RNA sequence: AAUCCCCCGUGCCCAUAGCGGCGUGGAACCACCCGUUCCCAUUCCGAACACGGAAGUGAAACGCGCCAGCGCCGAUGGUACUGGGCGGGCGACCGCCUGGGAGAGUAGGUCGGUGCGGGGGA
RNA sequence: GCGGUCGCCUCCUAAAAGGUAACGGAGGCGCCCAAAGGUCCCCUCAGGCGGGACGGAAAUCCGCCGGAGAGCGCAAGGGUAGAAGGGGGCCUGACUGCGAGGCCUGCAAGCCGAGCAGGGGCGAAAGCCGGGCCUAGUGAACCGGUGGUCCCGUGUGGAAGG
RNA sequence: GCGCUGACUGGGGCCUGUAGAGCACUGAUAGGGCUAGGGGGCCCACCAGCCUACCAAACCCUGUCAAACUCCGAAGGGUCC
RNA sequence: GGUGGGGUUCCCGAGCGGCCAAAGGGAGCAGACUGUAAAUCUGCCCGAAGGUUCGAAUCCUUCCCCCACCACCA
RNA sequence: CGCGGGGUGGAGCAGCCCGGUAGCUCGUCGGGCUCAUAACCCGAAGGUCGUCGGUUCAAAUCCGGCCCCCGCAACCA
RNA sequence: UUCGGAUUGGGGUCUGCAACCCGACCCCAUGAAGCCGGAAUCGCUAGUAAUCGCGGAUCAGCCAUGCCGCGGUGAAUACG
C-alpha cells in the first residue's frame, strides 16, 4: 500500500477583472495568495490580501518594477 | 477552555476563547454591551 | 544622561607610591591606589629591578676559575 | 568636567605629533577617538539575576555610566542558554567619560596588573580600531576588594576614525598606551 | 554502478524521450568521443559495461570521460504484478541521452587505439552511436 | 550599510501618507532653515512653497518655524487649498516641524 | 518673467541609473560641526532622536564629473519550440507546409533620464 | 477477502486562465497566542571576515562587507525589511446593529468586503482598529442543557410548558 | 417571451509560467586547479609537522541534470471592449 | 454533570477544640550485637485563601486536585 | 511482498509513551577472608543506544529511509 | 592554619679518583596529599603498652625511617 493519496481543494484562485473592465463598487479584481498584486488607486485589499474596487470604474494594471504590480480602479465609470 | 463573560445585571454579553492557564486570574477585560455602553465586563462558569 | 540611578562623577585626588594624580574625574573622590606605572615605577621608564641574565651565565663565571 | 588630562593632552600633544607624521592635509582626517564600549559576557549567571546586577554595580562605579543588559540572541543547548535569558552587561561611553576612564585605564589600570610587560600590539583588527580583555575589575581603583564576591573580567573595544592600523596605532601609542611593542 | 548520493527525491515521472539537444554534444575534454545516434534510458549498469570495455584496452592506460551521469531513478513491480497499489520500487537510475551527445570521450591514446575501443564501449550501449575526433567546431571556450 | 533607518523610517511614514490620497504637506527641517511644499501626487505637482528662506527671516527657529507655518496657510489658504495631510517625513512630530504644523492652522487644517 | 547653469525639495522611469577607482564642490544651499541650558531623548551612550547655535571643514555624508574590472541592459542573423495543415517510423520518435518564434550566445550598449517647485547665478 | 484508505491544508501530476483522474509522487491539520491581539513611535536580517578574558563551531562585545538566502508559533506554498520581522507606550475593534457589491458554487455551504449608526481605542493629524502575513485547526439537522428577554400561556389570573 | 446579443472571425488591451531553454535559487553532477577539514604514512608525543595517484567544505576554470529547481520564457489559451 | 470521601514532616498512616514538630509504622543517619545477610535493641528528625472564638492540624464558607460512585450523551 | 513487535555496556533485560542527566542482575577489574578455591564482604571500570538522513534549542527517546530479528498472515483457486 | 613537610627551582658544604644515572647534608624559595582512614587486621597483662631521646655494630660517605641495645617519663584492663 501508499502512504500518499491526499491532496487540498482548488482555491481558484487568480485576477477575476481585467484591465478595462467595467467593475462596480466592491467587485473582486484579484484572488491571491502573498501580495503579488499591490492595491492601487480606489482598490482596497482584504485579510487574505484580495483585492476588490473601491468605486465603480474601470481596472488598470500598472508594471512598476522593484515597486511591484498594482491594479487601479480608474473612476468615472 | 470554552469561555463566558457576564458583566453585571440584565446578562445578555458575548463570549469568547481561553486555551491557556493564563490569565488564571479573574480574566476581566473591558467591552461593549448591547443595552448600556462599555462597561467592564467580568468572566463566570 | 538619564536623571536619578547614576554615579555622580566628581573631580578627585588619586595617590600612590609616587605623588598625586590631579585628573581623576571619578565617582568616590580620594581614592588609594597600590602602585601607578607611568610615574615610573613598574616597567614603565623600566628600572627591571632584582634582574637576572644569569641562567647561562653564571656558571660560566664562578666555573671560570675556581 | 570638560578638562580632562588626556583630552587635552591629545589636542596640545598628539594631534600635532599626528600630523608630523602621516602629513595630513585636512583638518577632520587626523584620528579622532570616538567610543571606547566596555562588555561583560556575563553568562556565568544565568538563572540568577542577583549575581547581575551586583555586576553592573560594579561597571557604573568605574565607568560614572549604568550598563545596558545583553539578552541571549538565540538558544544555544551545550551550555544551558535558552533565548533572551540576561547573558551580560554592555556601556557604551563617550566624549569626555571615555576620556576620564581611558585616562584612569592607562595610569592606574593597567599598572595594577599582575606582570604585564604591556599591550599585545595585534589586536588592532585591520581596519584600524583595537580591543583587549582584561581579568578581574578589582585592577580599577573604584573597586575595594572588599565588595568583590567573584572576580569577573570583560571586553574593551576602542574605536578610531584612522581609517588605517598603523594610523591607529600611532594615536594610542601617543596616548601613553602601553605595547609590548 | 554511478548513482547519485543525497537524492532530493526517489522516484521521479518516466517523462518523454523527445528532441535530440541540450549541451554536452561538442566533445570539451579529450581528443575522441562517442555520440548517441538515437534517444534512451542508459542505465548506470550500462555505463559501467562500457567504461569497463575501454580501460581494459588500454590496459588501465589511457584517459576516460564518461559525462552522461545517471541520475534518474528506474522503478519496477515485484513479479507479483497486479496494478495498483502505489507505484514502487527503484531498481536502477539511467541517464536520458538524446542525439548528438557525446558520452564517454577518450584522450591520451592513439588514434587506432581510442577507436577501437570507442567501438567497443558502442556495442555495450543500446543506441546507436557514432564516433567523433574534435574540430574548430568544437571551437575553443 | 544598504538604504538606512534614515531613508525607511522617511518611506515608512511617507507611504501610508500617500495612500490616503490626500495633498501632502511636505517639511524639510535643515540645520540652519525649514521648508515645507504641499505636493499634489498623480500630477506629480507642487502647489504652494515657504521657507524661512525665501522669507529671509532668523532668530530662534522654532519660532521661525511656525512663522513660515502661517506664511503657508496664509499662501495657500489662497487658491482653495484645504484638508491637507501632514507629511513630517524623517523628523518626530516635535520642535520645529510640530510647530510649523501648529502654526500651519488658520487653513490646511486638522493639525 | 523666458532660456541656460549650480544647488535644495520633492515625484516619475525602476540597474543603461549599480559596485568599485579617480577627480571635484563650501560663496550659497547641504552636511558634518559648536554646545546640552531649555523642549525632547537614548532597555547604557545627545551615537541616534531633540533643542540653542555658527567658530571651523568639505575629512565623513551628499551633489557633480570622469573610467567599462565587475554588475545591469542587449540586437541582427540562426536555431529550439509551436497555433493551423500534411506526411513518415514496429517503436522511442522524425520530417514537410503555412503563420508565430524564443532561451543562451555574438555584435554591441551603459558610470542614467526626467517632472513640478524652491534658492542662487546670467 | 486480507491490507490500506475515507474530512481538512500545502506542493507536484495539471498540458503558462479556471477546473481536471488513478490503491500516481511527497508532506501536513483536529491546535495555538491576553499577547503571538489594536494602535503610535522607533529598530532591521542571516551569513562571512578581522578584533576581544573566562567563550569553545557557534552566550555577549567592536569593525567592516552582506537586498534578503533571516524572521514571520506549526506543513508547504505564495508573500514580505519602502515589513508581514524585532522593541517599546497607551490600550481590548478577539465591539454592538447592519451591509452596497462580489469571489466561489448543483444545493447547502465556504469567502472578501467598502460604507452608515451606536459607543469606543491608539494617534498631533491624515488615519487605522469588527483578532492573528495568508491559505488547514472542522461537523447540517434533530433531541436536550444553561443564561437572558420582551413573546404565547387551552374559560380567567397565575403557573406548567414552549 | 426578448429580440442581435450566438458559435466562429478581425483589432485592441489585460492575465499566465507550460513547450523550448537556462543554472541566478533548491538539489544532483563530470574533469581540472587551488585549498579548510580530514583517512592517515607518520615525524613528536609540547604547540609542532612536511606530502597527497583517498575522501571532500567552500572558491575559480571547464562540462551537464531535474514533475514537486527557474535568471528566462514562445506558439497558444482565457477574459473585457 | 451529580453524590460521597479525601488532601498531614520523604512514603503510609491515624488526626483531637485547650498546645499537641503533631500517634504510630517504615525509610534515612549514628550507636550496640555481627561468618554473610537480617532480626532484635538504643538515640536523631497540617492542599489553599478567608473567616468564628482567648486558643484552629479540629468548625463553616470558598478554591484546587485525588480517590469513589451513580447517571447521561443530540 | 503484507501486517504487528524489536535492535541499548561482555550476557540477559529496563529506560523510548511523556525530548534535557542511560538503570538492573550477572559477568569483568582491584582489594578483603581462607593453607587454598568457591561461596561471601569492601571498592571500581565499562555502553553512544543497528545504521543513514530529518525535526528541534537539545534526539536512546519524535519522524523517514535502509539493515538485520521475532511473531502473525498468504483464503475462494 | 605558625598544622603537615611531599614535590620542585636556585645556592652551597663534605667524603671520594669520581656523586649524570644513584649519595648524605646546609641555606633560600616552593609548599602537595593529608581533617584521623572500607571490608578487614596487628601488638601488648607493668616499669608492659604508649611516648621521648641516646649509643654502638657495618662504614670513605650513605639512601638507617632498618637492626641490635640504653635509659627517660609511664597508662588501661582482665567478669569470665
Ligand atoms: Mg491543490
Ligand atoms: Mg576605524
Ligand atoms: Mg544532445
Ligand atoms: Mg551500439
Ligand atoms: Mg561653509
Ligand atoms: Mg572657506
Ligand atoms: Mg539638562
Ligand atoms: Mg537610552
Ligand atoms: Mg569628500
Ligand atoms: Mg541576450
Ligand atoms: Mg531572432
Ligand atoms: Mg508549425
Ligand atoms: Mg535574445
Ligand atoms: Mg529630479
Ligand atoms: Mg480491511
Ligand atoms: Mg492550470
Ligand atoms: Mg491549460
Ligand atoms: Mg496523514
Ligand atoms: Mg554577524
Ligand atoms: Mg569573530
Ligand atoms: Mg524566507
Ligand atoms: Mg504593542
Ligand atoms: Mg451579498
Ligand atoms: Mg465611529
Ligand atoms: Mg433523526
Ligand atoms: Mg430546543
Ligand atoms: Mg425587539
Ligand atoms: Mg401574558
Ligand atoms: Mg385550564
Ligand atoms: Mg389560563
Ligand atoms: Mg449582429
Ligand atoms: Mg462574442
Ligand atoms: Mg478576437
Ligand atoms: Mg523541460
Ligand atoms: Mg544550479
Ligand atoms: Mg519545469
Ligand atoms: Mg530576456
Ligand atoms: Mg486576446
Ligand atoms: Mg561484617
Ligand atoms: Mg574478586
Ligand atoms: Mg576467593
Ligand atoms: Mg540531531
Ligand atoms: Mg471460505
Ligand atoms: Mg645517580
Ligand atoms: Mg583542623
Ligand atoms: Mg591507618
Ligand atoms: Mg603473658
Ligand atoms: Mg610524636
Ligand atoms: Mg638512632
Amino acid at each position: 500500500s501508499t502512504r500518499n493519496g491526499r491532496d487540498s481543494q482548488a482555491k481558484r484562485l487568480g485576477v477575476k477583472r481585467y484591465e478595462g473592465q467595467v467593475v462596480r463598487a466592491g467587485n473582486i479584481l484579484v484572488r491571491q495568495r502573498g501580495t503579488r498584486f499591490k492595491p492601487g488607486k480606489n482598490v482596497g485589499m482584504g485579510r487574505d490580501f484580495t483585492l476588490f474596487a473601491l468605486v465603480d470604474g474601470v481596472v488598470e494594471f500598472q508594471d512598476r518594477g522593484r515597486l511591484g504590480r498594482y491594479v487601479h480602479v480608474r473612476p468615472l465609470a | 477552555l470554552l469561555l463566558e463573560c457576564t458583566e453585571c445585571k440584565r446578562r445578555n454579553y458575548a463570549t469568547e476563547k481561553n486555551k491557556r492557564n493564563t490569565p488564571n486570574k479573574l480574566e476581566l477585560r473591558k467591552y461593549c454591551p448591547w443595552c448600556r455602553k462599555h462597561t467592564v465586563h467580568r468572566e463566570v462558569k | 544622561m538619564k536623571e536619578g540611578i547614576h554615579p555622580k562623577l566628581v573631580p578627585a585626588r588619586i595617590i600612590c607610591g609616587c605623588g598625586n594624580v590631579i585628573e581623576t574625574y571619578s565617582t568616590k573622590p580620594e581614592i588609594y591606589v597600590e602602585v601607578c606605572s607611568k610615574c615610573h615605577p613598574f616597567y614603565t621608564g623600566q628600572q627591571r629591578f632584582v634582574d637576572t641574565e644569569g641562567r647561562v651565565e653564571r656558571f660560566q663565571r664562578r666555573y671560570g676559575d675556581s | 568636567p570638560l578638562d580632562v588630562a588626556l583630552k587635552r593632552k591629545y589636542y596640545e600633544e598628539v594631534r600635532p605629533e599626528l600630523i608630523r607624521r602621516f602629513g595630513y592635509q585636512n583638518v577632520w582626517e587626523v584620528p579622532r577617538l570616538e567610543k571606547v564600549v566596555i562588555n561583560q559576557g556575563l553568562g556565568e549567571a544565568k538563572e540568577d539575576a542577583r549575581i547581575l546586577e551586583k555586576a553592573a554595580q560594579e561597571l557604573a562605579l568605574i565607568t560614572g555610566q549604568k550598563p545596558a543588559v545583553t539578552r541571549a540572541k538565540k538558544s544555544i543547548s551545550n551550555f544551558k542558554l535558552r533565548k533572551g535569558m540576561p547573558i551580560g552587561l554592555r556601556v557604551t561611553l563617550r566624549r569626555d567619560r571615555m576620556w576620564i576612564f581611558l585616562e584612569k585605564l592607562l595610569n592606574v589600570a593597567l599598572p595594577r596588573i599582575r606582570d604585564f610587560r604591556g599591550l599585545n600590539p595585534n589586536s588592532f583588527d585591520g581596519r584600524g580600531n583595537y580591543n583587549l580583555g582584561l581579568r578581574e575589575q578589582l585592577i580599577f581603583p573604584e573597586i575595594t576588594y572588599d565588595m568583590v564576591d567573584a572576580l569577573r573580567g570583560m571586553d574593551i573595544a576602542v574605536v578610531t576614525t584612522a581609517e588605517t592600523d598603523e594610523e591607529a596605532r600611532a594615536l594610542l601609542e601617543l596616548l601613553g598606551f602601553p605595547f609590548r611593542k | 554502478m554511478l548513482m547519485p548520493r543525497r537524492m532530493k527525491y526517489r522516484k521521479q515521472q518516466r517523462g518523454r524521450l523527445k528532441g535530440a539537444t541540450k549541451g554536452g554534444d561538442y566533445v570539451a575534454f579529450g581528443d575522441y568521443g562517442l555520440v548517441a545516434l538515437e534517444p534512451a534510458w542508459i542505465t548506470a549498469q550500462q555505463i559501467e559495461a562500457a567504461r569497463v570495455a575501454m580501460v581494459r584496452h588500454f590496459r588501465r592506460g589511457g584517459k576516460i570521460f564518461i559525462r552522461i551521469f545517471p541520475d534518474k531513478p528506474y522503478t519496477k513491480k515485484p513479479l507479483e504484478v497486479r496494478m495498483g497499489k502505489g507505484k514502487g520500487n527503484v531498481e536502477g537510475y539511467v541517464a536520458v541521452v538524446k542525439p548528438g551527445r557525446v558520452m564517454f570521450e577518450v584522450a591520451g591514446v592513439t588514434e587506432e587505439q581510442a577507436m577501437e575501443a570507442l567501438r567497443i564501449a558502442g556495442h555495450k550501449l543500446p543506441i546507436k552511436t557514432k564516433i567523433v575526433r574534435r574540430d574548430a567546431y568544437d571551437e575553443a571556450q | 550599510a544598504r538604504l538606512t533607518a534614515y531613508e525607511r523610517r522617511k518611506f515608512r511614514v511617507r507611504n501610508r501618507i500617500k495612500r490616503t490620497g490626500r495633498l501632502r504637506l511636505s517639511v524639510f527641517r535643515s540645520l540652519k532653515h525649514i521648508y515645507a511644499q504641499i505636493i499634489d501626487d498623480e500630477k506629480g505637482v507642487t502647489l504652494v512653497s515657504a521657507s524661512s528662506l525665501a522669507l529671509k527671516l532668523k532668530g530662534n527657529k522654532t519660532e521661525v518655524a511656525r512663522q513660515v507655518g502661517r506664511a503657508l496657510a496664509e499662501k495657500a489658504l489662497a487658491l482653495g487649498i484645504k484638508q491637507v495631510a501632514f507629511d513630517r517625513g524623517p523628523y518626530k512630530y516635535h520642535g520645529r516641524v510640530k510647530a510649523l504644523a501648529e502654526g500651519a492652522r488658520e487653513g490646511g487644517l486638522e493639525f
